[PDB]
Order: structure tokens, then sequence, then C-alpha cells
């Protein structure tokens, strides 16, 4: 929930900022005397601004499973936005 | 009884953490490895891994293992820090079609300028 970066200039510079930062890409967002980088921001600041939902950009990490003996899963892909965990459950029992 | 969860080595960029919630409710939080005690017949143990990647890595893969057991839980990572826009494929008016459309940003061609390549 907190966004600190600097100048960015596309959407992956904002990403590469924190796990809290999101990106705006409404068009004509930026105002006269604002540079590209207020595009980036936490997503209660840019829904502030007037960013709709679904054009606010927010990699976020996911854990997806597959599928014995003593552990389950047996396989497990992970997407990480780096500082954001990714969390899913082993099981033990035997 | 005393079951504990690790993973191999890995590169500095990832870190992993354990939360075993052992039985009789016990619940031990973020530590290096997964640990319990006890274990009865048939009595399943869950530990929640939390990895965090501290910067976009190139994937790669690794392993989760109960020491003392055969059993592997194969982990793939990747990385999640790409942003999947809109792009201008059905519009030729956006950035008055003089311009490639990235994320909300107009890139205009060359000879072309203004925040919507509408200027020169
Ligand atoms: C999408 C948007 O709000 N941008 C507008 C565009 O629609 C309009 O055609 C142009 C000229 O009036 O000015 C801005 O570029
Ligand atoms: C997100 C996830 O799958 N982790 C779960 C957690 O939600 C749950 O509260 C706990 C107790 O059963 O087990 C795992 O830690």
């Amino acid at each position: 929930q907190e966004c600190t970066k600097f100048k960015v200039s596309s959407c992956r510079e904002c990403i590469e900022s924190g796990p809290g930062c999101t990106w705006c890409q409404k068009l004509n967002f930026t105002g006269p005397g604002d540079p590209d980088s207020i595009r980036c921001d936490t997503r209660p600041q840019l829904l502030m601004r007037g960013c709709a939902a679904d054009d606010i950009m927010d990699p976020t990490s996911l854990a997806e499973t597959q599928e014995q003996k003593q552990l389950s899963p047996q396989k497990v892909t992970l997407y990480l936005r780096p500082g954001q965990a990714a969390a899913f459950n082993v099981t033990f029992r035997r | 009884s005393r079951v504990f969860l690790d993973h191999n080595a890995l590169p500095d960029t990832l870190k992993v953490t354990y939360d075993s919630f052992c039985s009789n409710g016990v619940t031990h939080r973020n530590q290096p490895r997964g640990d319990c005690d006890g274990v009865q017949i048939n009595v399943p143990i869950t530990f929640q891994v939390k990895v965090t990647a501290t910067e976009c890595i190139q994937e790669q893969s690794f392993v989760i293992r109960a020491l003392g057991f055969t059993d592997i839980v194969t982990v793939q990572v990747l990385p999640q820090c790409e942003c999947r826009c809109r792009d201008q494929s059905r519009d030729r008016s956006l950035c008055h079609g003089k311009g490639f459309l990235e994320c909300g940003i107009c890139r205009c061609d060359t000879g072309y300028i203004g925040k919507n390549c509408e200027h020169h």
C-alpha cells in the first residue's frame, strides 16, 4: 500500500519501483504540468485521480498447483512480482 | 514425530519462509523451514510456504522436501513483471495514427511531437 518511484517513464519501470506501485493506462491521464510518472502510484491514489479499476495495471504474485505419498501437491508454479510473496500450502501425511 | 520441511540452496534473489500449522493447534510463523512435532497416523499437517523475489528473476526451479523422506514438491518460479496494457490494434486514430500506444503513452513517429502526436 506504499509506492516510492522517481521519474518512472513506463509501466515496467513503475512495477519495478515496488510491490505497492500500480500504473494507470488511461489516455490523457497526464496534465500539462505533470510528468508521465504521475501514472505510477498506489491503487488508492490512482482511483482518487479518476483512473478506472480496469485501467490500473497491477501484476500480482500468484501460485498455481497441480495434483500423493507423503507430500502434496507434487507441482507448483509461482509467478513472482518483486517484493510480493506468493503463498501455497504443502500437506504432509504418512 | 519430528517433521522438517526445507528446500535446496537458492540464489540471493529468492526468500522463502514457512508457517507450520502443527497438531494441537500449535502454529509457527515465518520460519527458515517447516517444523512440527507429533503427527498422528493419517493425521495431515500443513505448512504454508511463502516465496518472495527481490527483483524480476530469470525462471528457475527448486524443490521442497521433508527431511528423511523421498517425496519432492517441484517448484517452478517465473517473474511477474510485465504489464498487459491495451494496444492500438482496433483504432488507427489513437495517437493520431502517428505513434505507438504503450500503456497509455504515445511514442510518436519521427517528425511528430505532442502527447498525442498531433503537432509539427
Ligand atoms: C480519448 C480521449 O479522451 N482523448 C481525446 C480524443 O478522444 C479526441 O479525439 C482528441 C481530439 O478531440 O482529443 C483527445 O486526444
Ligand atoms: C492462503 C493459503 O492457502 N494458506 C492457508 C491459510 O489461508 C489458512 O488460514 C491456513 C490454515 O488452514 O492454512 C494455510 O496457511
